[PDB]
């Protein structure tokens, strides 16, 4: 067969140990999910420094904690805008997930609180910026560089799926690089606890699985499709399906055809054909052997999964970091003031926050 | 080239969710 006795025994024992780890991680997650934390700081405990990014109902600012001098990333959400954009359940869900999970590549929530106007989530500051910026600047990542990042996503999805969480918005824009060159996942607005199937149309056009586009009930296999898209974009510099308008992107996704750059290795193409598989009865990550079909594929033959988890592998790239509070890896935005009303807004809708 | 086609799509910047 492909493995001799020593390698087969080592691989078998390794997979059993992963099961044992995940069983303990699920017990710890459920305890924190059932009893979430609330109100662990207040606004005047921090100095505001710079805006790191913004959405349609809030922004993320670099702040410095007054007592400790530590820097953090503070997400500020306007309660009135959250309601008007129908994002109440998503916002409460993101905070409940963040306070319950624990994994080396998931960002850590350190404080949360609220006032009359806004909700606040204070997370560790990840100073290297988005993978997106580095990928567009460098052009594309070599296959070993792409594989280093892909291995961290495989482990992170193995963890999340063991908790029955589907992620649903993987893309380079949602992956930050930390000071040691490892990945941090920060946003969980579209994640959902799903043991069986779910039906919501959500995600980003280039990364949507065919079964979402076709309005089917779907499961955690959409995250393994999105992993195929991410690995392709990292290694090519562009995604496998693109067009002027989303409707034409969707035509390409459901077609079952994908084309590859001539510099892709045969091992990489084989992995991608099995992740970007329209037929769910054939898609890697969705079969009887689960995540092991991915972790044991030839393209990952050089990957030491435990060493990646322990952060003992030397990263191919370390972002420029001149010191604490360095923001050079982030875009520049115009600074707007944080007004706090004299009257509580939307108190009933955000009672559990 | 395929790269040129990607540039022509106008979707080279940060992408929002639907
Ligand atoms: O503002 S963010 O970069 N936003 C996340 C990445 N940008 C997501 C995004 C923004 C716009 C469009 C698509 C995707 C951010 C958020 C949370 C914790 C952080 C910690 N340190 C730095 C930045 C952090």
């Amino acid at each position: 067969g492909h493995m001799g006795n020593a390698a087969a025994a080592k691989k078998g024992s390794e997979q059993e140990s992963v099961k044992e780890f995940l069983a303990k991680a699920k017990e710890e997650f459920l305890k924190k999910w059932e009893s979430p934390s609330q109100n662990t700081a207040q606004l005047d405990h921090f100095d505001r420094i710079k805006t790191l990014g913004t959405g349609s109902f809030g922004r993320v600012m670099l702040v410095k904690h007054k007592e400790t001098g530590n820097h953090y990333a503070m997400k500020i959400l306007d309660k009135q805008k959250v309601v008007k954009l129908k994002q109440i359940e998503h916002t409460l869900n993101e905070k409940r997930i963040l306070q319950a999970v624990n994994f080396p590549f998931l960002v850590k929530l350190e404080f949360s609180f609220k006032d009359n106007s806004n909700l606040y989530m204070v997370m560790e500051y990840v100073p290297g910026g988005e993978m997106f910026s580095h990928l567009r600047r460098i052009g594309r990542f070599s296959e070993p560089h792409a594989r280093f990042y892909a291995a961290q996503i495989v482990l992170t999805f193995e963890y999340l799926h063991s908790l029955d969480l589907i992620y649903r918005d993987l893309k380079p824009e949602n992956l930050l690089i930390d000071q040691q060159g490892y990945i941090q996942v920060t946003d969980f607005g579209f994640a959902k606890r799903v043991k069986g199937r779910t039906w919501t149309l959500c995600g980003t056009p280039e990364y949507l699985a065919p079964e979402i586009i076709l309005s089917k009930g779907y499961n955690k296999a959409v995250d393994w499709w999105a992993l195929g898209v991410l690995i392709y974009e990292m290694a090519a510099g562009y995604p496998p399906f693109f067009a002027d308008q989303p409707i034409q992107i969707y035509e390409k996704i459901v077609s079952g055809k994908v084309r590859f750059p001539s510099h892709f290795s045969s091992d990489l193409k084989d992995l991608l054909r099995n992740l970007l598989q329209v037929d769910l009865t054939k898609r890697f990550g969705n079969l009887k052997n689960g995540v092991n079909d991915i972790k044991n594929h030839k393209w990952f033959a050089t990957t030491d999964w435990i060493a990646i988890y322990q952060r003992k592998v030397e990263a191919p790239f370390i972002p420029k970091f001149k010191g604490p509070g360095d923001t050079s890896n982030f875009d520049d935005y115009e600074e707007e003031e944080i007004r706090v009303s004299i009257n509580e807004k939307c108190g009933k809708e955000f009672t559990e926050f | 080239t395929t790269y040129a086609d990607f540039i022509a799509s106008g979707r080279t910047g940060r992408r929002n969710a639907i």
